[PDB]
């Protein structure tokens, strides 16, 4: 199933023409290799919701009340 | 004497090549 | 253009900030400033001449001829009652911009110019090629 | 305390505004040479009128070219003009978000 | 400028509105009279008041004949605002 | 003269004491506020993202400036767009339905005289965005006037009742089926009154008669009716009427 | 006594600037043959993309950040928009905000907020690329249809988890969902039911403008299987080994077990089945700190798990009785942090381990 | 110190917003 | 009503509790808990903290809003649940009798999203409806459209200061 479809590759993050003062992210390789710096793009903010845990709907109350030598011995 | 408010704001909003140097390029941070 | 969309987003943010700043200075710019969010956008607005001044009440009632602009629902010809603080002193009088009448209107209303010689008849411009002259008195309130 | 109201600008709009402000400071010198409330335009001689001289300022499509004498050109090689005095026809070009019709769209009237 | 309506309680007062999302009040009797540099910076002497309470384009606006200086302006943001300019502006 | 000093403060531990180069001028707006009262009020109102606690200075005025901790500057438009997916939020392409709300910002201000002593709302309707109790997703106004989304018998309760009844060891299969059907019927209708229980039995054969006939558990159903009569409620006449209605279903 | 089958060598070692611990790594298994091996990393408020080349030349292709809030990304998951074949990265954590980033346009395509706590794992349906499963700390596991931006189903309720759902996994064919939680339980929700087909089809065929009523999200309150006797502690990560189950706890071991008795078919198992038979346990050392998920290659030939000290274990699953053998332990004197997660390329040639010191490590199979 | 950078950014966000507003409002 | 009791449908026949069982708008008003006729609540982020229940339509003074449903537990089990719930500093526990406590944590109604306030807009009355104690939420004063619902939590067995 995976053998079908096209699939596209990704590119490098160029300097944002809409953000000259954009921040830069630097990744340094310990095993030689040159340090790379890329423009740190900023994700748009998404409005969050207050943290609540899961619960079940309800309309009436709901009462809550709160050697292994047997087969081996027989075979032996 | 202790810097100026407009120049301080100009040392705040831009902090890049177009910072006009001047006293902003001097020891503005940490007084 | 993607740059156009980014500029539109930045402009929306700036518009929000400017509106917040203006609302911060609303007391120092206006005497009465009442903002009401209609259910549907209105393409027209014209105060009816009739004004009711209830005795002993610090407000007065005026009639507004508002249209409706629905994306796909049924458009209407809203007539709403607005309470104004009169001359001296309202603090809390519950509903102040509640509607009064609503007549079914085919397509969004473009104009709501009432007949001046008899404010009973109110005209409306339909999106079609025909212009409709309503009569809120004859039509049911609901 | 009261919940944080999730300020609308966020960081993308702030970053775009920062880029626009840096460009404005580098181009019009609003902060440095404009005293924080003016745009500094640097004129350049283009044509000479032998009967004055025509000068075009560094921010293009902002102020129309004018005719001035050689001594006048030397005196006013650089013009500093308040934003309130900018021509309203072309003042919007100083920044894309100075005023943009938010519902560009179509239809409407 | 999509809508212009002369004030009914005054003869030399006119308000304009449109896609600019602003409603501006013009005092025709104030046209051409000299203004201070601060007044010049704020705007033309003819301009009396700029209403910046709408986020979208003003679809329509109107004055209430039963009140002196109150205006109802409806925008495409489904927002209807009934506002009266401060008395200090027009004495 | 009138030297004006700004003291920017963050967490009261880091300070940046400045001095306005242009006296009686807004450092941000670059506006000429000719009076110190006007300057302070403009700073407090227009530049509301900061707080300005005037403190006075022996030489001039010392204005302490701090970032406004609360500053409720959220989206002031339709609350729906605050949660629409990117590409559709703040679309402004067409009309959008929204719950009506009425605001009064200025009604009749007192218009008192200017004084430095000053430097020592009403809303009607729905004024927020509501969320579904089940999915925790934003609630559109089109789904507001109806669908209270809290009804008598939740699906999980019905499934739990069926599982509990079928989880018994000392019970017949058809008896379990009729017990589960009766429990589901009771939960669906929510009977709380003994007299209604009588009519309840009839409603049973009006809703589960075909199911019982197909399941061929009529004898178990009449056994349940007999047990109910033994528990009081219902009656011999009720039993006869229910059975006759059940027989009429088979003949139909 | 066989010394396993796969030998790896460390060919590269990166380091993110933010220095905060990075939690998840996911290779883009949907990339075509010959396409450069792109993998994503999540940690702190920043999500970074990289491209793997020869000799360990890891190129930082892209990077994103959410500085408007205090988001701490916990997991990443790769997909693709079948309409345009653009690879898509789904990220979430801390805030409970699901962001479907589009690296082609470098923009957050979609945002999803329905969860009441931090999301700890994101997985995609193997058959359907638009079905995103999110296991969050709100005792619930949700199913989103990112194609139509709908909540397909919520997998918590009366019989659901009583604590955080730490991780979840799909079946190889994508039919049964296994979820490991902080309540010591591993409930087996079944997406094979006709109810699941109805929900998925309705979500695909849901248009918000057509009807005023919202989409009726299914509430699967009752799992099709549940157990608590496998691990004496909570279960960090779970994974489907075909019809078997692999789970890991604080017990310094990953056990391979199967629902029911030894002859009990997984598909033909009643929800009330209270018996579980374990097959074998992969024993490692020094992995007591929780939330260190393991990973297996696409072919499930081998699986690898990180360690808190810095070691990296990989076991060969082709070997008869995989509970036996001694695995391959990959170590490095410069790797002293805790490997939060590992990932294998579609061809199991590159094994990449992300440490708790924001240091990415690349291992290549010597073969 | 990092506290100085945090304070500078926390004041730079509203300062940048208000400076853009000052530039825009005069037009 | 004088005995803090809902009208039993089998006994009270003149007051209208028994009549119009299938219909709504019962003549009697001390029967809302039994009949389950609750006001339409709405869920939104509270203006005080966390989530909060908001009322869709205006409610008069001393009018039924909803029942504080939940899982019936004993006092010892309530103590254990409180010890468990102290981790996240939000307790839904609600005293019902001397041996029964209603816990709306794992299961409950939308009325569970009510925030404590020293000037509450609602109050709770535990009435024996048809032989079972049930907690009812009534409007302390007149309530306008979209107003957030508050009720003082000092009546709950769990201390307000213990959690929040
Ligand atoms: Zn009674
Ligand atoms: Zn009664």
């Amino acid at each position: 199933e995976w053998k079908q479809r096209r699939i596209q590759p990704v590119h490098i993050l160029t300097s944002v023409s809409s953000l000259r003062g954009t921040r830069e992210c630097s990744v340094t390789s310990d095993l030689d290799f040159p340090t790379q710096v890329i423009p740190l793009k900023t994700l748009n903010a998404v409005a969050s919701v207050p943290i609540m845990y899961s619960w079940s709907p309800l309309q009436q109350n709901f009462m809550v009340e709160d050697f292994i030598n047997d087969e081996i011995f027989v075979e032996l | 004497p202790p810097a100026t408010q407009i120049s301080d704001l100009s040392k705040r909003k831009p902090k890049t090549e177009d910072f006009l140097t001047f006293l902003c390029l001097r020891g503005s941070p940490a007084l | 253009d993607k740059e156009a969309a980014f500029d539109d987003a930045v402009e929306e943010r700036v518009i929000n900030e400017e509106y917040k700043i203006w609302k911060k200075n609303t007391p120092f710019l206006y005497d009465l400033v009442m903002t009401h969010a209609l259910e549907w956008p209105s393409l027209t607005a014209q105060w009816l001449p009739d004004v009711t001044r209830p005795e002993g009440k610090d407000f007065s009632i005026h009639r507004l001829v508002l249209g409706t602009h629905t994306s796909d629902e049924q458009n209407h010809l809203v007539i709403a009652s607005v309470q104004l603080p009169n001359d001296d002193a309202f603090g809390s009088v519950s509903g102040k911009i509640e509607i009064e009448i609503k007549i079914n209107h085919e397509g969004e209303v473009n104009r709501a110019r009432y007949m001046p010689q008899n404010p009973c008849i109110i005209a409306t411009k339909t999106p079609s090629s025909d212009v409709l002259v309503f009569d809120y008195t004859k039509h049911p309130s609901k | 305390s009261l919940p944080r109201p999730h300020d609308f600008f966020d960081a993308q709009t702030l970053d775009a505004i920062r880029h626009r402000a840096i460009c404005f400071n580098l181009s019009a010198h609003i902060e440095s040479l404009g005293k924080g409330h003016s745009v500094v335009f640097h004129s350049t001689v283009i044509a000479k009128r032998k009967e004055k001289l025509l000068l075009h300022w560094m921010p293009e499509d902002i102020l129309p070219d004018v005719w001035v004498n050689e001594s006048e050109r030397h005196q006013l090689k650089t013009k500093v003009v308040h934003l309130s005095k900018l021509p309203k026809d072309t003042a919007l070009l100083l920044d894309p978000n100075i005023y943009r019709t938010m519902p560009q769209k179509r239809l409407k009237r | 400028i999509f809508q212009v309506q002369w004030s009914p309680h005054n003869e030399t007062i006119l308000a304009s509105s449109g896609t600019d999302r602003r409603l501006n009040v013009w005092d025709l009797s104030k046209i051409g009279e000299e203004q201070s540099p601060e007044d010049a910076e704020d705007g033309p002497p003819e301009l009396l008041f700029i209403h910046g309470g709408h986020t979208a384009k003003i679809s329509d606006f109107s004055w209430n004949p039963n009140e002196p200086w109150v205006i109802c302006s409806v925008s495409e943001d489904n927002i209807m605002q009934v506002w009266q300019m401060a008395e200090n502006i027009y004495n | 003269k009138l030297r004006i000093f700004y003291q920017f403060l963050y967490n009261n531990n880091t300070r940046q004491q400045t001095e306005a180069r242009d006296d009686l001028h807004c450092p941000w707006c670059t506006l000429n506020c000719r009076k110190l009262y006007s300057l302070l009020k403009h700073l407090k109102l227009c530049h509301s993202r900061f707080i300005f606690n005037y403190v006075y200075h022996p030489k001039g005025a010392r204005i302490d400036v701090s970032i406004n901790e609360c500053y409720d500057g959220s989206y002031a438009g339709n609350p729906q767009d605050i949660h629409r997916q990117p590409g559709f939020a703040f679309s402004r392409n067409g009309p959008v339905k929204r719950t009506p709300i009425t605001h009064i910002l200025v009604c009749r201000p007192k218009r008192t005289k200017a004084s430095m002593s000053e430097f020592l709302t009403y809303s009607s309707g729905h004024n927020r965005l509501y969320f579904h109790s089940d999915t925790c997703l934003p609630l559109r106004p089109q789904e507001m006037e109806v669908d209270s989304e809290d009804e008598k018998d939740p699906e999980w309760l019905r499934e739990k009742t069926i599982t509990q009844i079928e989880e018994f060891s000392d019970v017949n299969e058809g008896e379990k089926e009729v017990m589960k059907l009766w429990n589901l019927h009771v939960m669906k209708h929510g009977f709380i009154a003994d007299n209604q229980m009588n009519h309840a039995c009839m409603l049973f054969v009006e809703n589960y008669g075909q199911k019982i006939i197909k399941k061929n558990l009529c004898r178990n159903f009449m056994l349940h009716l007999v047990s109910m009569h033994d528990f009081n409620l219902i009656s011999i006449m009720s039993i006869d009427k229910a059975v006759t209605k059940l027989r009429e279903m088979q003949q139909k | 006594s066989k010394k396993c089958k796969y030998s790896f060598k460390c060919v590269n070692s990166l380091k993110e600037d933010h220095n905060q611990p990075l939690f998840g790594v996911q290779f883009n298994w949907h990339s075509k043959e010959g396409d450069p091996l792109v993998f994503a990393t999540v940690g702190s408020n920043r999500v970074t993309l990289y491209e793997c080349h020869s000799q360990g030349e890891i190129r930082l292709l892209q990077s994103y950040v959410d500085a408007d809030a205090d988001e701490n990304f916990y997991t990443c998951a790769w997909t693709y928009d079948s309409n345009t074949s653009h690879p898509l990265l789904a990220v979430a954590g801390s805030r409970g905000i699901i962001r479907i980033i589009n690296p082609i346009t470098m923009q957050c395509i979609k945002h999803y907020v329905g969860h009441g706590n931090a999301i700890n794992e994101l997985k995609f349906h193997p058959r359907d690329p638009n079905l995103l499963l999110s296991v969050s700390k709100d005792h619930a596991l949700r199913l989103w249809n990112i194609q139509t931006d709908t909540l397909v189903a919520i997998f918590g309720g009366v019989e659901g988890h009583r604590d955080e759902v730490l991780s979840a996994d799909y079946d190889l064919l994508g039919e049964k969902i296994m979820s490991c939680g902080m309540d010591h339980s591993l409930k087996l929700w079944r997406i094979n039911s006709k109810r699941m087909m109805n929900a998925i089809k309705e979500s695909y065929d849901y248009n918000p403008n057509k009807t005023n009523r919202p989409f009726i999200s299914q509430k699967i309150h009752f799992p099709d299987f549940s157990t608590r006797d496998i691990h004496r502690n909570y279960v960090d990560c779970v994974r489907w080994l075909g019809d078997l189950i692999l789970s890991k706890s604080c017990e310094n071991a990953i056990v391979c077990w199967k629902p029911g008795k030894m002859e009990d078919d997984i598909d033909k198992i009643k929800p009330s089945e209270s018996n579980v038979t374990i097959l074998g346990r992969f024993d490692y050392s020094q992995c007591d700190i929780w939330y260190m998920r393991f990973s297996m290659d696409f072919w499930q030939k081998m699986l690898a798990l990180g360690n808190q000290v810095g070691k990296l274990y990989v076991w060969d699953l082709e070997v008869e009785d995989p509970h036996k053998a001694k695995c391959t332990t990959l170590t490095h004197h410069k790797c002293g942090a805790a490997i939060r997660q590992t990932s294998f390329s579609r061809d199991s040639s590159i094994l990449i381990a992300v440490c708790d010191d924001a240091s990415i490590w690349r291992w290549d199979r010597l073969r | 110190q990092a506290d100085h950078e945090l304070f500078l950014q926390a004041f730079e966000k509203p300062t940048q917003i208000y400076r853009f507003l000052r530039t825009r409002n005069l037009i | 009503y004088l005995a803090v009791r809902e009208c039993d449908p089998d006994l009270c026949l003149t007051c209208g509790a028994a009549d119009h069982w299938d219909s709504k708008n019962v003549s009697c008003k001390n029967c809302s808990i039994q009949r389950g006729s609750k006001k339409h609540l709405l869920l939104a982020p509270s203006d005080v903290a966390g989530w909060g229940i908001f009322i869709k339509d205006p409610v008069q003074k001393n009018e039924f809003i909803s029942e504080y449903c939940g899982e019936i537990i004993s006092q010892d089990e309530a103590d254990r649940r409180g010890k468990v719930y102290d981790k996240y500093m939000c307790s839904f526990l609600f005293n019902l009798n001397n041996d029964f406590v209603v816990d709306a944590t794992r299961k409950g109604n939308k009325i569970r999203f009510a925030n404590h306030s020293v000037n509450p807009n609602c109050y709770a009355k535990v009435m024996m409806v048809n032989g079972d104690h049930r907690i009812g939420i009534f409007a302390k004063r007149a309530i306008q459209t979209g107003e957030e619902l508050f009720f003082d939590y000092r009546y709950s067995q769990a201390d307000a200061l213990k959690y929040v």
